[PDB]
RNA sequence: GAGUACGACCACACUUGAGUGAAAACACCAUAUCCCGUCCGAUUUGUGAAGUUAAGCACUCACAGGCUCAGUUAGUACUGAGGUCAGUGAUGACUCGGGAACCCUGAGUGCCGUACUCC
RNA sequence: GGCUGGGGCGGCAUAUCUGUUACACGACAACGCAGGUGUCCUAAGGCGAGCUCAGUGGGAACAGAAAUCUCACGUAGAACACAAGCGUAAAAGCUUGCUUGAUUAACGAUUUCCAGUACGAAUCGAGACUGCGAAAGCAAGGCCAGCGAUCCUUUGCGAAGAA
RNA sequence: AUGAUUAGAGGGACCUAUUCUCAAACUUUAAAUGUGCAAACAAACCGUGCCUUAGCCAACUGCAAGGCCGGAAAGAAAAGAAUUAGAGGCACCAAGUGGGCCUUCUUCGGUAAGCGGAGCAGGCGAUGCGGAAUGAACCGC
C-alpha cells in the first residue's frame, strides 16, 4: 500500500549567515540571485550578543528558498560538491539533509573581483504529497503519524538516487 | 488625642429605626428622558394622536348621552 | 521534558468545534450575526459563499439560537440543467450561482417579478438601494477577499439578480486601485468566461481534458453562459432531474481475558 | 481595598471561571431584550467597555431604555434610610434575561389551562395528597442500632 | 445508513497509538495564460479533474491519559443558634440545625437544528 | 500648616491607583502589609488583512550554551509604555497597509465618591463631518491611577452679502 | 496551575512516576451564615379584536410603542405550601449629638496589657430593680 506516498523533495532552502551588514551582505545577496535565480529575503537579528559582535536588527544573514525543478538540479549541483557522500549524523529526525559547501565557486558561477568567496548552507525538506493538510488556512489539521517521513526513509531516499553514506 | 476614629457601630440600628423604605413602584416614575430618542420621538408622535382620539370620544359621549336623554 | 504531562490535559480548555475543525471564523460571524438591539428580532439574512473545489455553494441563511436556517440554496453543480457543462468552479459559474440564488429567493419570498436587476450584465457598479430591495450580507468565510476572487463573483451574481448586497466595486476583477475606477470591460470578460475562452485557444491531455474531449470551441463560450443566464431567469427551480460499538461488559470481559491469558504464561 | 478605585475590589468577582474562558457566545448576541423585561446583571469580563459597577454584578431589575449596543436597568440600591432606584447603562453582554418571574407565570398558565379544562370537564388529574398523613408501615427489613466496639477503632485513624 | 454547507451547547466532542471506510461527497491532487499575491503558485489567487484513500475527515478500538455524571470519602472537616457547659490553659465535646473537597471505585466517551445530496 | 500611641525630629497614612487585611453581595480601621501616581505616545491612537507567541526538541559551511535557515511540538508558561489585578490565540499580542473618531457632539441620561453636591475618571446614547473595511461592523484616544472653584488675566466663535 | 518544600526509588546532573510539609497578598473544588428579584386589583395571562406611528423589516397585518374593546379572574387550588399588636404613602419646621466605652463571635499591630484598631449584633452611656458578699457593662429582668 504505497500509491501516493513516494517521497519527493519539497523545498531546498539556502542560507548564508554573515555576522555583519553592509557590502559583504549586499554582495552575498548577489551571490544567491546569480545562483538560485530568485531575489532573496535577508534575515535580521533577533537579539544582541556582544561576543559574536551582533546587535539587534542588524541584517545578519541572507537566505533563499528553492522549489521544483530549480531545487533538484541545484541539489545535484551542490550534492556533487561533497561527492554524494555525507554522514548519517546529518539526518534530522524529520528526514532532512544538510551540506557544508564552503565555496560557492564550487557551485559553477564565475568569480567577480568584488564579492569574493562565501560559505553556503543547503538544507533539504523531504515530504509526501499529502502535507498541504497542515498549511491550508481552512480546515487545517495534523498530517497523521503513518504519513510522516522517517529519518530512515529519508536515508534510503538518498541512497536510492546518488547512493552512499557514512556513519 | 487621637481623633481619627471610624465606626459603623450604631448605624444599621438607626437606618432601620424609621425602617428602610422599600422602592418606588414601576408605574410611579417613568419619565423617560434617558432615552433612546428615535423611539422616544415615535412614542410622542402617537401619544399626540391618542389625545385627539380620546378627546373626540369625550364629544361623542356628550352627544350620545343627550341623545339618549 | 514532556509537556503533554498528565496535568496539561487537566487544565486544557478546548476551542469550539467549528474552531477545532477550522470551519468558522468566530470573531467574524459574531460580528455579522449581531444587530442593533432596537431592531428586536428583525430578520437579518446573509448570503454565504463557500467554494469547495469541484463545486460552489451559495446559501441565504437566517441565523437563530437553535441553529442557522437556510431560506434557499444554490449550487454550481446544478448549472448543467441550464446548459453549463464544464468548469463549474470558475468565475463564470460563480456568477451564475447567486444569479440562481438571487432569482430563486425572489420567487421564494414572492417578490418575484417586482425586483429584477440588470439583464445585460454589462457589469458595472451601482449603489445598492420606491420599495427598498431585499437585502442580504455577503459572508466570505475564511477566503482572503483578494480582488478578482470568485467569492465576489457570486456577489454581483446576486446583485444582478435583484438582491441588495451592500458592497463597493473594490474587489471585482478589472479594478485599477491606482485610479479608483472599475473597468467594466475586463470585469465582463471575466464574467462570461472570456478569460477561460482565451486560455483554451492558447492550449490547443490533462489540462482542459474534458473541454477538448467534449469538443467545446473557445468561441462558443461567451455565448454558452449567456444562454444559461437567460435560462436561469426563466426557470429558477429547475435542477438535476430526479460498525457496532462494544458494550460495557465486552470492553471489561475482553480485558480480564487478555490479562489472564498472559497471566497464565508465567 | 486600599485605593477605592472604580473596579477596586475585584480579582475574583470579575475573573472568569476555570476552563470557562472565552469571548461571549452567539446565543447571547441573538437574545433580544424588550423594555419592561426582567434581567440579571452579570458582568462578563471578556468585554472591556460597558461593564456595570462592582455593586450591580448579580442584581436583577426591569430594563427600561434599549439602545443599539446598550440596555439600561432599574436596580434597587438600599441607602441610609431608603432604597434609591438606580438606573445603570450596560452593554447587554453583561445582561441575561432572568428566570425569576418564571414559576409564577407558569402558575398562571397552569391555572388557566386548568380552568378551560374544567369548563367542559374532561374531568381533571387527581389531587396529590400529603405524605405526612397516617399509615401503617410494613417493614421489609429491620436492623438494630447500637454503638459497636468496632466503631471506636474506626474513629482513631491512622 | 451516511456526506457536504451553515450552525447551537462547547472535551461524553479533546490527546496519543493502532484498525476499518459501500455510493456520493469532501479532500489530497495536476497546473500557473488571465485576476491576484509572495524570496518560493508553500500559504494564497486563477484556470481543471489526470491519479489516490496514503494523509485530513467519518467510524471502531485501548483493564490508555483527560473530561462528564453518580458513588465513596462522610454526616468526618467546617458552620448558624445555646450554656452560671468541661478545661489553668490550648481547645473541646454536647444540644436545635445546615453540611463540604481531593485521592479512591463504578459507569459513560457527544448531542441537537435548518438546507441540499448519496443508498 | 496638619495628621501623630505626649510634642519635636522622621514619615505621608494630606489628593490618589492594584493586591491583601476584609470575615464567599456591597460597606469596613490602624504611623497594618506589598507596591504605584503628578508622567509617557502622530503612534504606543483608528481600522482592515495576514500571521503566532515564551520555550523545547531533531537537523544545517565557519557556528560554540548562545547568530541565521528548516521541521515538529507548544492553553499563553510571551506580550499588551508603566505598579498590580483582571481579560485576550485565525487576538486585545506580532508584522503590515491606509489613515486622524485624540475633532465637532443641539445644556440627553447614568454610574463611581456621595449629602445621592461638585471635581476627576467612566458607561449608554442622538446630530454633523469622517476613517479603515468587499461587507457586517469597529472608532469620539491609549479600558480601568495620570488631576483643578469663585475672582483676575488670556485666546477662540458671532466672515462678506442680502432684508 | 502559580509559589514554597523533605526523602528514597526507577531510567553526578537530568528524565519519569511517587513521597514528607505549606500559603493573607495561591488555587481545580467549595460550604454554614448571607444577598438581588419574583409570588394575581395602575399588574400579569388570553384574542385569527381594532385604532395610530416620520420605529423595525422585505414585509404588512410579523415584531416596537401609546391606547381602545372584548375574555377570564382556585383574587390564588392541591402538594407541610406562610405569619403579623401589617393603616401604606408624602411634607414642613426644628432641637440635642457629631470625645464614647464594654461584651459573645469574627478580627489586625503587639511578648503582652484594665493596650491600640476594625466587622455583625447586644448592652452601659441615659436605668434602676432582683442575683453573683462587693463591681457601669456579667446573670435574671
Amino acid at each position: 500500500a504505497n500509491p501516493m506516498r513516494e517521497i519527493v523533495v519539497k523545498k531546498l532552502c539556502i542560507n548564508i549567515c554573515v555576522g555583519e551588514s553592509g557590502d559583504r551582505l549586499t554582495r552575498a545577496s548577489k551571490v544567491l540571485e546569480q545562483l538560485c535565480e530568485q531575489t532573496p529575503v535577508l534575515s535580521r537579528a533577533r537579539l544582541t550578543v556582544r561576543t559574536f559582535g551582533i546587535r539587534r536588527n542588524e541584517k545578519i544573514a541572507v537566505h533563499c528558498t528553492v522549489r521544483g525543478k530549480k531545487a533538484e538540479e541545484l541539489l545535484e549541483k551542490g550534492l556533487k560538491v561533497k561527492e554524494f557522500e555525507l554522514k548519517s549524523y546529518n539526518f534530522s529526525d524529520t528526514g532532512s539533509f544538510g551540506f557544508g559547501i564552503d565555496e560557492h565557486i564550487d557551485l559553477g558561477i564565475k568569480y567577480d573581483p568584488s564579492t569574493g568567496i562565501y560559505g553556503m548552507d543547503f538544507y533539504v525538506v523531504l515530504g509526501r504529497r499529502g502535507e498541504r493538510v497542515a498549511h491550508r488556512k481552512r480546515k487545517c489539521s495534523r498530517v497523521g503519524h503513518s504519513h510522516h517521513v522517517t529519518k530512515e526513509e529519508a536515508m534510503k531516499w538518498f541512497e536510492k538516487v546518488h547512493d552512499g553514506i557514512i556513519f | 488625642a487621637k481623633s481619627k476614629n471610624h465606626t459603623n457601630h450604631n448605624q444599621s440600628s438607626k437606618n432601620h429605626r424609621n425602617g428602610i423604605k422599600g422602592p418606588v413602584p414601576l408605574h410611579l416614575h417613568n419619565s423617560k428622558r434617558g432615552s433612546w430618542l428615535p423611539a422616544l420621538v415615535n412614542a410622542r408622535r402617537v401619544r399626540k394622536h391618542n389625545q385627539k382620539a380620546a378627546l373626540k370620544k369625550r364629544r361623542e359621549r356628550i352627544a350620545a348621552f343627550a341623545a339618549k336623554n | 521534558k514532556v509537556v503533554k504531562n498528565k496535568a496539561y490535559f487537566k487544565r486544557f480548555q478546548v476551542k469550539y468545534r467549528r474552531r477545532r475543525e477550522g470551519k468558522t471564523d468566530y470573531h467574524a460571524r459574531r460580528q455579522m450575526v449581531l444587530q442593533d438591539k432596537t431592531k428586536f428580532g428583525s430578520p437579518k439574512y446573509r448570503l454565504v459563499v463557500r467554494i469547495t473545489n469541484k463545486d460552489i455553494i451559495a446559501q441565504i441563511v437566517q441565523a437563530k439560537i437553535v441553529g442557522d436556517e437556510v431560506v434557499m440554496a444554490a449550487y454550481a453543480h446544478e448549472l448543467p440543467a441550464f446548459g453549463i457543462e464544464h468548469g463549474l468552479t470558475n468565475y463564470a459559474a460563480a456568477y451564475a450561482t447567486g444569479l440562481l440564488l438571487a432569482r430563486r429567493t425572489l420567487a421564494k419570498l414572492g417578490i418575484a417579478d417586482k425586483f429584477q436587476g440588470a439583464k445585460e450584465a454589462d457589469g458595472s457598479y451601482s449603489a445598492v438601494r420606491e420599495r427598498f430591495p431585499f437585502k442580504a450580507i455577503l459572508d466570505v468565510g475564511l477566503a482572503r477577499t483578494t480582488t478578482g476572487a470568485r467569492v465576489f463573483g457570486v456577489l454581483k451574481g446576486a446583485v444582478d439578480g435583484g438582491m441588495a448586497v451592500p458592497h463597493r466595486p473594490n474587489r471585482f476583477p478589472g479594478y485599477n486601485k491606482e485610479k479608483s475606477s472599475l473597468d467594466a470591460k475586463v470585469h465582463r470578460d471575466r464574467i462570461f468566461g472570456k478569460h477561460v475562452a482565451e486560455y483554451l485557444k492558447q492550449v490547443k491531455c490533462v489540462q482542459f481534458s474534458r473541454y477538448m474531449a467534449a469538443k467545446v470551441l473557445p468561441e462558443s463560450i461567451e455565448g454558452m453562459y449567456k444562454k444559461a443566464h437567460a435560462a436561469i431567469r426563466a426557470d429558477p427551480s429547475k435542477s438535476l432531474p430526479k460498525t457496532k460499538k462494544l458494550s460495557g461488559a465486552e470492553k471489561r470481559a475482553a480485558a480480564k481475558a487478555k490479562v489472564a491469558a498472559i497471566r497464565e504464561r508465567l | 481595598v486600599h485605593s477605592y478605585g472604580y473596579k477596586s475590589g475585584t480579582r475574583h468577582l470579575f475573573a472568569k471561571k476555570f476552563r470557562k474562558h472565552g469571548a461571549p457566545s452567539v446565543s447571547t448576541i441573538l437574545t433580544n431584550i424588550k423594555v419592561g423585561d426582567y434581567v440579571d446583571v452579570v458582568a462578563d469580563s471578556a468585554v472591556r467597555e460597558g461593564m456595570p459597577h462592582k455593586y450591580y454584578h448579580g442584581r436583577t431589575g426591569i430594563v427600561w431604555n434599549v439602545t443599539p449596543r446598550g440596555v439600561g436597568v432599574i436596580i434597587n440600591k438600599p441607602v441610609r434610610t431608603r432604597t434609591l432606584r438606580k438606573r445603570i447603562c450596560v452593554r447587554f453582554e453583561h445582561v441575561r434575561k432572568s428566570r425569576c418571574q418564571e414559576a409564577f407565570k407558569a402558575k398562571e398558565h397552569q391555572f388557566q389551562a386548568y380552568l378551560a379544562a374544567k369548563k367542559a370537564g374532561k374531568a381533571l388529574p387527581p389531587l396529590k395528597k400529603s405524605s405526612r398523613m397516617g399509615g401503617i408501615v410494613r417493614p421489609k427489613n429491620v436492623e438494630v442500632l447500637a454503638r459497636r466496639v468496632a466503631d471506636y477503632e474506626a474513629m482513631v485513624p491512622y
